[PDB]
Order: structure tokens, then C-alpha cells, then sequence
């Protein structure tokens, strides 16, 4: 059904968000620290 | 249609068409797709329920003398560059044959005045200046332009 | 002539040989635009040029074609103008706002190290023997008009400044584009009334071609199936109307130099007492409404008998070339007047 | 004119370098229709009776009769049920799928009931479209 599909979804981005509220700026000296040399 | 009394006659009317599928042989998607066609026929009226040769040149002249200003009359007929009289001048320059005077013609405007096709505007006794004016709709004069076959939109001031 | 290949020489002859030579001659002008028969004719036609002459050494008649298109927005006049500026052999190319009459003619200059007057050629003496074409020639100004009647006319020019009288020859085919004024051409008036050029610079042109735009639903069928045809074609990465297929560019560029350069007809078999029984219906009809027209038909008919590749003119020559002008002639009149030109000289249009 | 038809093209062209797709999709020559006949353009939309777009209205009541044309050569409920199939690849949330609901409800009601180009036939009426909708 639709319903189990969005809510397996829902489920799937709650995860990630939580797997995304680690601070964004570790990645962001990650993304520079390639451009450093 | 908000009337009951035209509603009600328009059922009435459609009522025999409606029962024929059924008597031919409660199925409302066969009722509707036999039926839609002739509703849409049906609602084309709601509420509504061959000239002689020089007469339709007659017309077609009286048509543009009502509709074209005077100023542009040269413009449109002379070679190089309303009153009876006008009317006369179109009428010469747009037959190619020359036409004799003949009483006949007279008769003919006459006739169409009668017809309420044309509607005379001065006095009756002042039948030397008399003045007329065309109540022909535009699509009527484009038919029989057609079946002539003249172009009366090359003419008309008001669309150029 | 002596660069042409014995091969070149063959296949221009095969070709001449051929029926339909002037049909698929016609339909390889111009692929990428549909239709207009008219004026594609009228510029192969003043392309191929006639015979100039100089009876007795006391007047020169010239052999040149003067072609003038009038047209509605919308018509890919430019492209024609384009695409006759990438096949001729000399052209040069003039815009109306850009083209002065000091620098279309030949100027007087002092020579900036030695100092001693020096001329200096315009476009049209660098387009002598060749074409010019002229854009927007309806921007032109009066006075930079003036100056173009003597080349017109005389087909050389001479320049009195500074003390310094010369004369240079102005051979050239002149191709002239212009608008008509307010943007739309207007059938219930004269050709020269919608047209701001004076009588004589129309009188110096031989070929009037007029384009209309007309609400066509087959003609738009036709047009937006050529066109999005030749989109998908001519396409980077995937890089008619006679029935006739078009001819490779380069065979037409050989054939045309050929023709020039060989081919002198003459006009020995002539009914006089026809084409002066026209000219006399003609003076009637415009009365009612000259000699050099009389002179641009029979340098047509010379022209298209030299597409034929024909040492002797034949009739047929004169026959086309009497319909192409009068069909060129009542497009120039006024719609109340058109049909019964037509119905006059229905004989010759048939 | 002809111009106009190759700006046409043009713009087929940008639409389809803007997706990075390799061909040209029909969607681009529907999607630059629109802003080719605009024309005359207002600074904003008036609302609609929560409030929803006008383009959006005209939008779901083009597809709904598209829709049911195509089913001619249906049922509430059905019809509902393929909207929401049609929409999934945008509702993200149970809320937006009740928003959704209550829109999709409203609007059939108010196009039955106000712009007459829905008429029922006689819980889950049947629905057809005024035969003077093109
Ligand atoms: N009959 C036609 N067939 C094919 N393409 C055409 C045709 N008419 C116009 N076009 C296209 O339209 C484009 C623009 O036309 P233009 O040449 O600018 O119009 P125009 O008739 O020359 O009037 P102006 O000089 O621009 S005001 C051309 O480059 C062609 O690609
Ligand atoms: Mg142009």
C-alpha cells in the first residue's frame, strides 16, 4: 500500500536526520582540506 | 435555462429519445453515451425553437455604402489618383457589364425597401433626395458575397 | 575558362542536353527556403545576365538586370540576399545604414606620405563584372541616391574632384532589399506609393518582385514540415515543387561560369508585329492606369537562352520571358485593376 | 512568424540543456508553450478559496479532465486513489497526504457544485465531464 511505502520513507529520512544533525561544518573542513595543497 | 415552464418543455421534447435505448435493449453509462450527443445538438437553440442577380449586387453596394465613409469612396473605385446618387456611382463601377437604367431596377429597390431590407430614412414625398441605411448582418453579406464570388473584405475601410 | 576541367566541360554539356535543365536549375536555388517560384526565377534569371551592347560606339545598351524586392517581415529576404552572396563568385555585401556615397563610390584622397591626390574604389567599382547587393535600400539617403542613377544607367562612373577627371567601369548586377513603409504592404495602393523611392529609381529596375503574408492553414502545414525538416538536417551532431532534384553547388558555380563565358545568342528570329502589338496594349493599359522595358525583355530572353546553353534564341525564350514580366508588371498594380489585366491578357499567362 | 517558431525551438533546446538530458522531451515544448502565450503578465495570482493558487487550480483541474477523457476510450474514489498514485513521487509526509486529501475533496466538490464541468450521476457517485469542456 501507499501508506506503509510513506511511512517506511518517513522512517528512512528521520534516520538520516539524525545521521545529518552531526555538526556541518566537520565536512565542510573535510571539502577544504582537499583544496589546501 | 432557470425557467421551469421552458426546462420543463425542453424535457418534454427530449423525453422520447431518452426512453429508446432502454425499449431497444438501469445501464447509465449506455443511457449517457447514447444520449450526450444529441443534448449537445439540442443546446445549439434554447430559446430558438436566393435574391435575383442584380439584386444581390443591390445589396452588396448598399452594404458598403452604409459602412464605408465617404472620404475613402475614390479611394476604393476611381482609377487613378447615403444618397441615391452614391449608391449609383458603386454600382456602376462595381458591374463589369454595363447596365442599362431600366425601370426595373427602381422596381428592384423598391421591392427590397419593402423587404425591410433596406429602411428609408427621409420623408416620403421627397422621393429626389432620398436617404437610406442597411440593416443586413455582416455574415449574411459575406454569404452572398461567396456565392457571387466577390471579396467584399478587400473593400470594407473599417477592417483595412 | 582555361582552369575548367575537360570533365567539368562534359557534365555542363550533359546537362545542357537535358529537358528539364532549367526546372531542376530553378529548384537548386535556395533548399532551405520553401517555395516563392517568382522571385527565386527573377534572380537566377538576372544572375545568368545578357549581352551588353555598344551599337555603333555612340550608345552603349547595357546587359545587366535590376532587381528590387519589396516584401512583408517574415520572408527570409536576407537569406536570399545570403545565400546570393555565398554563391557568386565576386559579391559584396552593403547594409543601408553602413553604405555612404563616398564609400559606395570612388573618393579623392591625398595620399597621407607622398601627398598627391589618390582615388580610392568603392563597392561598386570593386564589384565591376561582379554582383552588389544592397540591404535596406529603402534607408538610403536622397543625396546618396543621386549618385547611384549615373551607375544605373551607364554602368560607369566619372569623377570630377580635386582637379581629377577619370572614368571606371561599373559593370555590376545590383540586388536591392527594402520594407515597405509602416511594416505591411498595402494591395489597395500603387506599387510606387508604398515604396519611398522616386519614379526613376523604379524605372532604373527591371524585375519588381512583391511578397505578401498570407494566413495559410495548408501553406503553414507545408512551411512548419519543411522547416523543422531542415532543422533535424542540418544538425551538428547529425553532421520541390517542379518534382526535380536540386544540383551539387559546385556543378552549379562551373555551369553558370561556363555560360558566362561562352555562350552569345542571337536574335534573329524575332516576330516583330507580336511583341509590338503588346507594347501597344501596354501604352494603352498604362495610360489608363517605354522602350527600356522592351530592352530588359530581350536581354531576359537573351539570358535564358544562354541557360540553355543555345548559340540562337528560340521563341520560347521570348514567351517566358513576356510571362515572367507581365506577372512581374500587374503585381506592382492595384487590386481593382488586377483582375481584369488579367482577364485581358489571359492569352499570354496560359 | 517563422521567428517565432524558432524561438520556439530555442527554447525546446534551453529546457532540455537545463535537465542535462542528451534528447529533447515533449514536457519542454508543453512547459515553453505556456510562457510563449502569456503575454501580459500580472505581478501576482489572486488566492483561492487555506488558500491555493490559481495556475495550481487550473493545473489539477487539466489533469483530472485529461484524466477522465482518456478513461472515456469513473468512480470518486477510484479517481482519488489514482491522483494520489500519480502525486507520489512529491508527498514526502502523512501531513502533506492529508493536506493533499483535503484538497483533492474541495476542489472536486466546488468543480461540481460552482463551475458545473463536473456532473453526478446517480457514497461513490460517478463522475463525467460537461461535454463543452476542451
Ligand atoms: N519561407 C521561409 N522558409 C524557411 N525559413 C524561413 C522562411 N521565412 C523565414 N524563415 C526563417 O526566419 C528567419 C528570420 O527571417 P528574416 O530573414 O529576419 O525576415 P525578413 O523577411 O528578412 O524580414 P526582416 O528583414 O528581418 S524585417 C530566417 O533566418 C529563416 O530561418
Ligand atoms: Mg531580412
Amino acid at each position: 500500500s501507499q501508506d506503509l511505502l510513506e511511512r517506511i520513507r518517513a522512517k528512512e529520512a528521520q534516520k538520516q536526520l539524525a545521521q545529518m544533525t552531526r555538526c556541518p561544518e566537520q565536512e565542510q573542513r573535510l571539502q577544504r582540506l582537499e583544496r589546501l595543497p | 435555462c432557470r425557467d421551469l415552464k421552458e426546462l420543463r418543455h425542453l424535457a418534454v421534447l427530449n423525453f422520447p429519445k431518452y426512453c429508446e435505448p432502454v425499449v431497444k435493449g438501469r445501464d447509465t453509462r449506455k443511457l449517457w453515451r447514447n444520449i450526450e450527443p444529441h443534448l449537445k445538438k439540442a443546446m445549439q437553440t434554447v430559446y430558438l425553437r436566393e435574391l435575383p442577380y442584380y439584386s444581390k449586387f443591390i445589396l452588396i453596394a448598399a452594404y458598403l455604402a452604409s459602412y464605408n465613409p465617404a472620404r475613402t469612396d475614390k479611394r476604393f473605385f476611381l482609377k487613378h489618383h447615403f444618397p441615391l446618387d452614391r449608391l449609383l456611382a458603386i454600382l456602376y463601377s462595381i458591374v463589369d457589364s454595363r447596365v442599362a437604367p431600366t425601370a426595373n431596377i427602381f422596381s428592384q429597390i423598391t421591392s427590397l425597401v419593402t423587404l425591410q431590407l433596406l429602411t428609408l430614412v427621409g420623408h416620403d414625398d421627397q422621393l429626389d433626395g432620398p436617404k437610406y441605411k442597411c440593416t443586413v448582418s455582416l455574415d449574411f453579406i459575406r454569404a452572398i458575397a461567396r456565392t457571387v464570388n466577390f471579396d467584399i473584405i478587400k473593400y470594407l475601410y473599417d477592417f483595412l | 575558362v582555361g582552369e575548367l576541367t575537360d570533365e567539368d566541360v562534359k557534365m555542363i554539356t550533359s546537362l545542357s542536353k537535358d529537358q528539364q535543365i532549367g526546372e531542376k536549375i530553378f529548384a537548386s536555388i535556395a533548399p532551405s527556403i520553401y517555395g516563392h517560384e517568382d522571385i527565386k526565377r527573377g534572380l537566377a534569371l538576372a544572375l545568368f545576365g545578357g549581352e551588353p551592347k555598344n551599337p555603333g560606339g555612340k550608345h552603349k545598351v547595357r546587359g545587366d538586370i535590376n532587381v528590387l524586392l519589396c516584401g512583408d517581415p517574415g520572408t527570409a529576404k536576407s537569406q536570399f540576399l545570403k545565400y546570393i552572396e555565398k554563391v557568386s563568385s565576386r559579391a559584396i555585401f552593403t547594409t543601408g545604414q553602413g553604405a555612404s556615397a563616398v564609400g559606395l563610390t570612388a573618393y579623392v584622397q591625398r595620399h597621407p606620405v607622398s601627398r598627391e591626390w589618390t582615388l580610392e574604389a568603392g563597392a561598386l567599382v570593386l564589384a565591376d563584372r561582379g554582383v552588389c547587393l544592397i540591404d535596406e535600400f529603402d534607408k538610403m539617403n536622397d543625396q546618396d541616391r543621386t549618385s547611384i542613377h549615373e551607375a544605373m544607367e551607364q554602368q560607369s562612373i566619372s569623377i570630377s574632384k580635386a582637379g581629377i577627371v577619370t572614368s571606371l567601369q561599373a559593370r555590376c548586377t545590383v540586388i536591392a532589399a527594402a520594407n515597405p513603409i509602416g511594416g505591411r504592404y498595402d494591395p489597395s495602393l500603387t506599387f510606387s506609393e508604398n515604396v519611398d523611392l522616386t519614379e526613376p529609381i523604379i524605372s532604373r529596375f527591371d524585375i519588381l518582385c512583391v511578397v505578401r503574408d498570407t494566413v495559410d492553414p495548408v501553406q503553414d502545414e507545408m512551411l512548419a514540415r519543411f522547416v523543422v525538416g531542415s532543422h533535424v538536417r542540418h544538425h551538428p551532431s547529425n553532421k520541390n515543387t517542379y518534382g526535380v532534384e536540386p544540383l551539387p553547388q559546385e556543378v552549379l558555380k562551373k555551369y553558370i561560369i561556363y555560360a558566362k563565358e561562352r555562350v552569345h545568342p542571337k536574335l534573329n528570329q524575332m516576330d516583330q508585329d507580336k511583341v509590338a502589338k503588346m507594347y501597344s496594349d501596354l501604352r494603352k493599359e498604362s495610360m489608363a492606369t517605354t522602350v527600356r522595358h522592351i530592352e530588359s525583355m530581350i536581354r531576359m530572353a537573351e539570358a535564358h537562352a544562354r541557360i540553355h546553353l543555345r548559340d540562337y534564341v528560340i521563341e520560347d525564350d521570348v514567351n517566358m520571358a513576356i510571362r515572367v514580366m507581365l506577372e512581374s508588371f500587374i503585381d506592382t498594380q492595384k487590386f481593382s485593376v488586377m483582375r481584369s489585366m488579367r482577364k485581358t491578357f489571359a492569352r499570354y499567362l496560359s | 512568424t517563422v521567428r517565432q517558431l524558432e524561438s520556439m525551438i530555442r527554447l525546446s533546446e534551453a529546457m532540455a540543456r537545463m535537465h542535462c538530458c542528451d534528447e529533447v522531451q515533449p514536457k519542454h515544448v508543453k512547459e515553453a508553450f505556456r510562457l510563449l502565450n502569456k503575454s501580459i503578465i500580472r505581478v501576482e495570482t489572486p488566492d483561492v478559496n487555506l488558500r491555493l493558487g490559481f495556475s495550481e487550480y487550473c493545473r489539477i483541474s487539466n489533469l483530472i479532465v485529461l484524466h477522465l477523457r482518456k478513461v472515456e476510450e469513473l468512480k470518486r474514489s477510484e479517481l482519488v486513489n489514482w491522483y494520489l498514485k500519480e502525486i507520489e513521487s512529491e508527498i514526502d509526509s502523512e501531513e502533506e497526504l492529508i493536506n493533499k486529501k483535503r484538497i483533492i475533496e474541495k476542489v472536486i466538490h466546488r468543480l461540481t457544485h460552482y463551475d458545473h464541468v463536473l456532473i453526478e450521476l446517480t457514497e461513490d457517485p460517478y463522475l463525467v465531464v460537461n461535454p463543452n469542456y476542451l
